[PDB]
């Protein structure tokens, strides 16, 4: 079992890949 | 009262269907209908694009009631930890829908509206100052 701060390092990984599609920086 | 709330319960119903319908084609019944079903729509996207990394991170979510709040609270303020954006807003819907149905697959129903409380907050206190400056959610729909 991964700890919350991994749960939340992946999770704010792919809204960042996500964001960067759609939003210019 | 039931006689009202009879009334008011079909008005719903009817606005519902009709909001739905109008997205279908691109329409919407109003600003918070258009907000309403970008949100979904994006969450969607979000779940289907990265369906093997959110599958997976929340596979290894633990809920206890006693544990629940410490939790939502560790993992969206380390998502929120470097600032704010769209694409991270998004993630905290879908993170929160997960912890739901996470909630009633384990027979502890009793967090969803506890979950949509914290939600609720956190948009108010947290993250609507962010928002405000960088066009609301509007500026989400357009973009």
């Amino acid at each position: 079992m991964r700890p919350e701060i991994w749960i939340a390092q992946e999770l704010r990984r792919i809204g960042d890949e996500f964001n960067a599609y759609y939003a210019r920086r | 009262g039931p006689l009202g709330s009879m009334s008011q319960s079909n008005r719903e119903l009817v606005v519902d269907f009709l909001s739905y319908k109008l997205s279908q084609k691109g329409y919407s019944w109003s600003q918070m209908a258009a907000v309403k079903q970008a949100l979904r729509e994006a969450g969607d996207e979000f779940e289907l694009r990265y369906r093997r990394a959110f599958s997976d991170l929340t596979s290894q979510l633990h809920i206890t009631p006693g544990t629940a709040y410490q939790s939502f609270e560790q993992v969206v303020n380390e998502l929120f930890r470097d600032g704010v954006n769209w694409g991270r807003i998004v993630a905290f819907f879908s993170f929160g829908g997960a912890l739901c149905v996470e909630s009633v697959d384990k027979e502890m129903q009793v967090l969803v509206s506890r979950i949509a409380a914290w939600m609720a907050t956190y948009l108010n206190d947290h993250l609507e100052p962010w928002i405000q400056e960088n066009g609301g959610w509007d500026t989400f729909v357009e973009l």
